[PDB]
């Protein structure tokens, strides 16, 4: 069993304290540096790298490679979580103005991250790759057959109703998604007002997506 | 009338067994009727026969039937035509200049500041600034189901002339 708060945590702990004295000896917070520049927008991809957390917990890297999306999940809430501590185009537009609507996590999300895998691990070929390692993180050369264009990929749907005003968002996980029709916020409900949902694509979070194919050498 | 849904003066059933009255002369019989004093106990009945031989026919353009009604009626036609096709053609543009002159699905939405939604927000307007310059709350909404025992009344009947020559021969009669 495992605590995800506390791992969390953890994880919040290491990419606070990590460092690897890089550029010759300058002790860099190399996670805190590219931190700054998530917060900043300046970098949108996080390639936190498992060798790292292996020098400060093996059985963290263990539970990630054994467990890898839960854990890809939990290192980018401690990201975002963290963002706002080293906080010193048309999304962010929209972003802005729905803080000003304050004054959808996944929406607000406008970084990566992604896990750059052990050297421990050897890599696979793809015959190797058993039904056993289904949920876990891999490593796998091969030939890339074939690529397809980059087409966007809906990640959090954005409506809005014609009749009340309202901001209603659908996060996306699935490959296929129902869009949603007629409003569900409380004030269209009890009014029974009849009023339906348009999808804005201006103000929903896409993100780019490409499918290829590996094959064996 | 799903069986004669026939046009302005067209003859009608009813309007050739008139004619058929006329031409057999019984029109004759029934003013000798009405005409006579000798047989008045019939007279009840030769006038529910007039009551029912009029029935389509107002007496106000009865009266007015001449004998060169048929070449007035044809330019009256032309006219009425004329000015029918120009009203749906005013129509037609008055509703193409109410909409875009882009496609249906030309997106875009906006925000009217000053104008509060059903909730607190402000309204959101999804279907064009064309839409916008006659705006109306209701463009959206359906009419409202009134039930059977609330629905008003309607004619039932609609002035279909019949034929010019039944015509001279009723204002005849
Ligand atoms: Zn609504």
């Amino acid at each position: 069993l495992k605590d995800y708060a506390l791992e969390k945590e953890k994880v919040k702990k290491f990419l606070q304290e990590f460092y690897q004295d890089d550029e010759l000896g300058k002790k860099q917070f190399k996670y805190g540096n590219q931190l700054v520049r998530l917060a900043h927008r300046e970098q949108v991809a996080l390639y936190v790298d498992l060798d790292d957390v292996a020098e400060d917990d093996p059985e963290l890297v263990d539970s990630i490679c054994e467990n890898a999306r839960r854990y890809a999940k939990l290192f980018a809430d401690a990201v975002q979580e963290l963002l706002p501590q080293y906080k010193e185009d048309v999304l962010d537009v929209y972003i802005e103005h729905r803080l000003m609507m304050e004054q959808p996590a996944e929406l607000m999300r406008r970084f990566e991250l992604y896990f750059q895998g052990p050297s421990s691990n050897k890599p696979r070929v793809i015959r190797e790759v058993r039904a056993d390692s289904v949920g876990k993180l891999v490593t796998v050369r091969g030939i890339v057959t074939r690529v397809s264009e980059v087409k966007p990929k809906m990640v959090v749907a954005t409506y809005t109703c014609d009749q009340c005003g309202a901001e209603t968002y659908q996060p996306i996980q699935s490959p296929t998604f129902m869009p949603l029709i007629m409003c569900p916020s409380q004030e269209c409900q009890t009014n029974r007002s009849g009023g339906r949902l348009y999808l804005q694509t201006r103000g929903s979070r896409f993100i780019k997506f490409q499918e290829m194919k590996m094959q064996e050498h | 009338l799903d069986q004669e849904k026939k046009i302005d003066d067209d003859a009608s059933a009813h309007d050739q067994l008139l004619w058929a009255i006329h031409l057999s002369g019984l029109d004759d019989l029934l003013l000798f009727l009405a005409s006579s004093s000798a047989e008045e106990q019939w007279s009840l009945h030769v006038l529910e026969i007039v009551s029912l031989m009029f029935r389509d026919q107002n007496p106000e353009q009865l009266a007015g039937v001449g004998q060169g009604r048929l070449a007035q009626e044809r330019s009256a036609d032309f006219a009425e035509l004329e000015v029918l096709r120009q009203r749906e053609m005013a129509e037609k543009k008055t509703r193409a200049l109410q909409r875009g002159n882009r496609h249906s699905r030309f997106g875009g939405s906006y925000i009217v500041q000053g104008l509060k939604s059903i909730g607190e927000r402000d309204l959101i307007f999804h279907k064009g600034l064309h839409n916008l310059r006659n705006y109306s709350s209701d463009l959206g909404k359906q009419p409202k189901k009134v039930p059977k025992r609330r629905q008003a009344a309607r004619e039932l009947s609609i002035q279909r002339r019949s034929a010019l020559n039944v015509r001279l021969f009723l204002r005849d009669f």
